[PDB]
RNA sequence: GGUUCCAUGGUGUAGUGGAUAACAUAUCUCCCUGUCACGGAGGGGUUGCGGGUUCGAUUCCCGUUGGAACCGCCA
RNA sequence: GGGGAUGUAGCUCAACUGAUAGAGCACCUGAUUUGCACUCAGGAGGUUGAGGGUUUGAGACCCUUCAUCUCCACCA
RNA sequence: GGCGAAGGCGAAAACUUAGGCCAUUACUGACGCUUAGGCUUGAAAGUGUGGGGAGCAAAUAGGAUUAGAUACCCUAGUAGUCCACACCGUAAACGAUAGAUACUAGCUGUCGGGGCGAUCCCCUCGGUAGUGAAGUUAACACAUUAAGUAUCUCGCCUGGGUAGUACAUUCGCAAGAAUGAAACUCAAACGGAAUUGACGGGGACCCGCACAAGUGGUGGAGCAUGUUGCUUAAUUCGAC
RNA sequence: AUCAGGACAUUAUCAUGUAGAGAAUAGGUAGGAGCAAUCGAUGCAAGUUCGCUAGGACUUGUUGAUGCGAAAGGUGGAAUA
């Protein structure tokens, strides 16, 4: 019922999440590899990110929006498969801003696995 | 480690219906190195097909074999545990060859009588997409569709 | 890191966004695992030397 | 001196309200490897003694051994 | 004693207030392993407790029994 | 790349404050180098008292893996990591190279002051790097910032294991620090550098029925033959 | 004392609504067997009803002089003014 809005696409190294939201807060719908039915290790594969983007794009397109600002997030591997999925869905991508949290040397990160 | 691609021997046009593919399936059902025996068996099945389906045997054979032909092939690739499979497009030559091998393999296991009627029933049962070779093709296709994610990584 | 699409084409936006994300991914991965201060300085000097030596022969 | 518990394969333990005995380790044969350990397949091996009841006792009953756990106080 | 429940496959439980006999795990075969498992495909396994009636039809709706589960009172 | 003697120092500002480089027609007029003893500082961990605690994580609990896992992986998680005041005084505290002084080819960078005046670039005086001959070294290599030619002063070394152990002593609340042997034992040493091979669950490249793609088999049954074991008077001997 | 909210009762509100078969959403009974016409035909447009996504009834707009085989015709357990 709204023309413009925001779709946050977080890409963790282990999973991915695509949240379609109002231009300010108030998410309208959300989807993830887990809710699709994919389980375990497969949830971290670029193909799954594209699949998740496709379902949320179809759902949100029937709701009737055109202009999308795409706030890319995370540091996974399928960060662009979802991007191409939305473009092939045909929504009007207006911005490609990236907002992955970067620290300015605050908080000590965890130990190195070996 | 070879760097050379093997040559290919001629396939030969069939001597009756002039459909190369007949010679290939003859060689597939070959056992004990009997060319004679295999031709007789196979040719007898087309005659049974005439008596039953009232249609041209070559057309029925193509409709059965062409329907059985698969599209995706799953190649095993182990890394650490088990194998993650990889769907790849099989060439045209191997497509017919794999189809013929399955046709013969499920034909020599049917509950029917003399392999003439055995092999005759399998081909007629495969022209209507309801048989044993069909199920094998269905299973590999579904397995490839399930393992669509790893298709991008081959080696 | 906002980049406008310009609404003239789509690829170009992703052609610029690829660069921006790579330099972005570098610092994002740096603040993921804890190294000592000496090792952190060690890794900084290592990156600088690699970039320097590559630029010498590209200049 | 008295009272309660236990005795099952080579070793550690389950069951059976009478008709039936398994688990693990161990043992044997075969894959496995240069070989061996580990691994895989298959194979095998059982009611403390006695005496009664029942058509039938490892099980139910009374005695006899061995090993434990409890008590043996008031002067 | 009084009320409320249940009985559907080998093991648990859905159904659906009347028109499907199902889901899951156990058992079996196939793909797949160094194995052990996880995964993926297929398959079976039922007087729907018994008895009577409803309805054009039932496992279901109702009535009555059998069995177990709960409860919820108790000066011989 | 800069600064400090070393440890160390990187958001911004104020106050206090240390040393250093260049030019000196100025001044004192050998007042200089080193330093046993002594004093000061000294990463992180650790200690005592009082605050603080977001994140992380020794110890600890659980889930995995595994023949076993008190470990590598994951989920939690206290002391601690932080501040103030008191201690501890050890590190691969390394340029594995004590400080000071004079001399000895050159080339390429870079930083600061000074001279010229768009930068850029040239010269002078210094700091920090790379390459490089004489020279030195067992070799690797050092080479004007020496491990070169020489002098002064201090510290330290005298085969390996015992052993940085034991006793005594000083310091410390504590863990400990400093100092530091011997009996006994070996002919060498987890000695140094370099060379030829082998090997690597190190890379790069190339081959073969090796894998892959197929076909027909073997391991299951009966039989033939050979072998192991056992037996027997002998089951002749060898091949493993 | 007042306000707001949903509990559960309603004053009062009538479409709903989906065996097959039947042409049909069949909610059960229309008493029955033709009936409605400014007590206004018929027409198609918009929304809504709920869904058994086929269909349903209702409202709004066109709106004017014959519609109503849901009277009579239909099959069915259930039925046609
Ligand atoms: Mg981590
Ligand atoms: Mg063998
Ligand atoms: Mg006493
Ligand atoms: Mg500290
Ligand atoms: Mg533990
Ligand atoms: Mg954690
Ligand atoms: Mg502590
Ligand atoms: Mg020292
Ligand atoms: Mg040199
Ligand atoms: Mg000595
Ligand atoms: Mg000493
Ligand atoms: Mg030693
Ligand atoms: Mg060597
Ligand atoms: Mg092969
Ligand atoms: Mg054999
Ligand atoms: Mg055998
Ligand atoms: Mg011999
Ligand atoms: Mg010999």
């Amino acid at each position: 019922n709204v023309s413009s809005g925001i779709i946050h696409v977080s890409c963790s190294p282990n999973n991915t999440i695509v949240s379609a939201s109002d231009p300010g807060g108030n998410v309208l719908c959300w989807a993830s590899s887990g809710t699709m039915g994919f389980k375990g290790s497969r949830k971290k594969t670029p193909y799954s990110a594209g699949i998740a983007a496709d379902k949320v794009a179809k759902t949100v397109k029937e709701m009737g929006m055109a202009t999308v600002k795409l706030f890319v997030k995370g540091t996974g591997r399928g960060k662009d498969t979802a991007i191409r999925s939305f473009a092939n869905a045909g929504l009007s991508i207006t911005e490609i801003n990236e907002k992955t949290p970067i620290p300015h040397n605050g908080c000590k990160p965890p130990k190195r696995p070996r | 480690m070879r760097k050379n691609r093997a040559p290919k021997r001629t396939v030969l046009p069939d001597p009756v219906f002039n459909n190369t593919l007949v010679t290939r399936i003859i060689n597939v059902i070959m056992e004990d190195g009997k060319k004679g025996l295999a031709q007789r068996i196979l040719y007898g099945a087309f005659d049974l097909i005439e008596q039953r389906t009232k249609e041209k045997p070559l057309t029925v054979f193509e409709r059965a074999v062409g329907n059985v032909m698969p599209r995706l092939e799953l190649r095993v690739r182990r890394i650490a545990g088990s194998n993650y499979q990889v769907p790849t497009e099989v060439p045209q030559d191997r497509k017919i060859a794999l189809a013929l091998r399955w046709i013969a393999m499920f034909a020599r296991k049917r509950h029917e009588k003399t392999m003439l009627e055995k092999i005759a029933n399998e081909i007629i049962d495969a022209s209507n997409n309801t048989g044993a070779a069909i199920k094998k093709k269905d299973d590999t296709h579904k397995m490839a569709e399930a393992n669509k994610a790893f298709a991008h990584m081959r080696w | 890191p906002k980049i406008e699409v310009k609404n003239d084409d789509l690829e170009l936006a992703l052609k610029k966004f690829k660069r921006v994300s790579l330099e972005i991914r570098r610092l994002a991965q740096r603040h993921e695992y804890h190294l000592r201060k000496g090792m952190r300085l060690r890794e900084k000097r290592k990156i600088a030397q690699k970039k320097r030596r590559k630029f010498r022969n590209m200049v």
